[PDB]
């Protein structure tokens, strides 16, 4: 059982945007879907729903008139088409079954604002002869908007250790982050390590 | 629309614990309220649905509770990876509602810092910008206290932190310190430290670096 959304990125104010949930392994001709939408660091808020066949649809208020929820039963596919979008509208928005297996999301970041890709630095001890046994490393991901930019480490091969910090927001009214790992100092000249910065705002992707 | 209320706002406990979790409609939803889990970065989860019925693959140490009005869920004893914010939702009638969450947060013991500091790389430099970065690594509780010394004058204004989510597995913390300072500035100093107070520690810990 699988629900996989798509669609989602950064749009203009006013402008429109469909996402798609796509299912699998169940029998989606009969079940009824929902929209869900939850804005950064805030609740979940239910967009709407349609029924199994598409014959009934409801709306939460504040997108009635504006947003069209609809499905398309032989593509196994739900939609939800969105109209004059707002600030108000950024959130990750979730399809779920009305027995409530939910997708994974995907995040609508509604602004004006041109996008900025980030520099990306290297975090490194000041030498390689640690003072212990356990090193940390790091990149310094600075100066881009909107959020977010992911990491992974050595293309997700490596995980255990790894702390990816909150963003900050600076005066220059940009978006900066760090993530970190620990690994063995013994390890340090014997294992390549890399860090792979993701920012699909602005098409940016690097590797320090 | 009904209106649903969660008590307490956040809730933390320590692993083994017995964790109760209040919602209240402002009308009667029969049985149709079920809860959810949310995990940081995750989707929501359902637990409980039609009040008191487990969904699939839901550990035994949740259960749900009430009907009408008044609604519980239970986690008979807390482990941490029940880090996370739980909602209910009811279904009576539309629009769907939701709870504005309560958070659970887990309660372990004092975890001092390790500490790592780096100094400004190669490239950053070559922009007119330094940043000093302190690392505070998997400690508990989450407050510390960071100060930066260049040539052992404190310093002020010129530094953000950042502290991760609680840890899943080992319900611990860690947290970046920045220091910000132009290039020019990285070098009429030589000595850079961190110092660090914490629960865990029982004497102040200091990282520096030269030049």
């Amino acid at each position: 059982v699988q629900l996989v959304e798509s669609g989602g990125g950064v749009v203009q104010p006013g402008r429109s945007l469909r996402l798609d949930c796509k299912a699998s392994g169940i029998t989606f001709s009969n079940s009824g879907m929902h929209w869900v939408r939850q804005a950064p660091g805030k609740g979940l808020e239910w967009v709407a729903v349609i029924w199994y066949d598409g014959s009934k649809r409801y709306y939460a208020d504040s997108v009635k008139g504006r947003f069209t929820i609809s499905r398309d039963n032989s593509k196994n596919t739900l939609f939800l088409q969105m109209n004059s979008l707002r600030a108000e509208d950024t959130a990750v928005y979730y399809c779920a079954t009305n027995d409530d297996y939910w997708g994974q999301g995907t995040l609508v970041t509604v602004s004006s604002a041109s996008t900025k890709g980030p520099s990306v630095f290297p975090l490194a001890p000041s030498s390689k002869s640690t003072s212990g046994g356990t090193a940390a490393l790091g990149c310094l991901v600075k100066d881009y908007f909107p959020e977010p930019v992911t990491v992974s480490w050595n293309s997700g091969a490596l995980t255990s250790g790894v702390h990816t910090f909150p963003a900050v927001l600076q005066s220059s009214g940009l978006y900066s982050l760090s993530s970190v790992v620990t690994v063995p100092s013994s390890s340090l000249g014997t294992q390549t390590y890399i860090c792979n910065v993701n920012h699909k705002p602005s098409n940016t992707k690097v590797d320090k | 629309e009904i209106v649903l209320t969660q008590s307490p706002a956040t809730l933390s406990l320590s692993p083994g614990e017995r964790a109760t979790l209040s919602c209240r409609a402002s009308q009667s939803v029969s049985s149709y309220l079920a809860w959810y889990q949310q995990k940081p970065g995750q989707a929501p989860r359902l637990l409980i649905y039609d009040a008191s019925n487990r969904a699939t693959g839901i550990p035994a140490r949740f259960s749900g509770s009430g009907s009408g009005t008044d609604f519980t869920l239970t986690i008979s004893s807390l482990e941490p990876e029940d880090f996370a914010v739980y909602y209910c939702q009811q279904s009576s009638n539309w629009p769907r509602t939701f709870g504005q969450g309560t958070k659970v947060e887990i309660k372990r013991t004092v975890a001092a810092p390790s500490v790592f500091i780096f100094p400004p790389s190669d490239e950053q430099l070559k922009s007119g910008t330094a940043s000093v970065v302190c690392l505070l690594n998997n400690f508990y509780p989450r407050e510390a206290k960071v100060q930066w010394k260049v040539d052992n004058a404190l310093q002020s204004g010129n530094s953000q932190e950042s502290v991760t989510e609680q840890d899943s597995k080992d319900s611990t913390y860690s947290l970046s310190s920045t220091l910000t300072l132009s290039k020019a500035d990285y070098e009429k100093h030589k000595v850079y430290a961190c110092e660090v107070t914490h629960q865990g520690l029982s004497s102040p810990v200091t990282k520096s670096f030269n030049r």
